[PDB]
């Protein structure tokens, strides 16, 4: 069992909502707007989670 | 964070930078540099590995 493998990623914390969230992003780069994958290199072995 | 190698922007802030537009236009940083102006980020160069 890896337990990197099974862990829920916390993507945004939830606020009063008032104002709601006001994401403003000059680039448009895809790793920007809808996030990278930022990989694990164990042993030479690329591998991600 | 600390293996980060400041730059001219860091080292200009609450003082004067000055820049040549023939290397600005040249070295094809113009882009980054007026959006990094414009919005106040700023991206320290990462090599793909």
């Amino acid at each position: 069992l890896d337990p990197a493998q099974w862990r829920p990623n916390l993507l945004t914390s939830s606020s009063s909502g008032t104002p709601p969230p006001i994401v403003y992003e000059p680039y448009a780069t895809a790793p920007r707007l809808f996030g990278r994958l930022d990989y694990l290199v164990d042993r030479g072995v690329w591998s991600t989670n | 964070v600390s293996l980060i190698r400041p730059g001219a922007v860091h080292r200009a802030q609450g003082g004067y930078l000055i820049l040549d537009a023939l290397s600005l236009k040249r070295e094809g940083t113009w882009e980054a540099f007026k959006r990094a102006l414009r919005n106040g980020q700023v991206e320290p160069v990462t090599e793909p590995q």
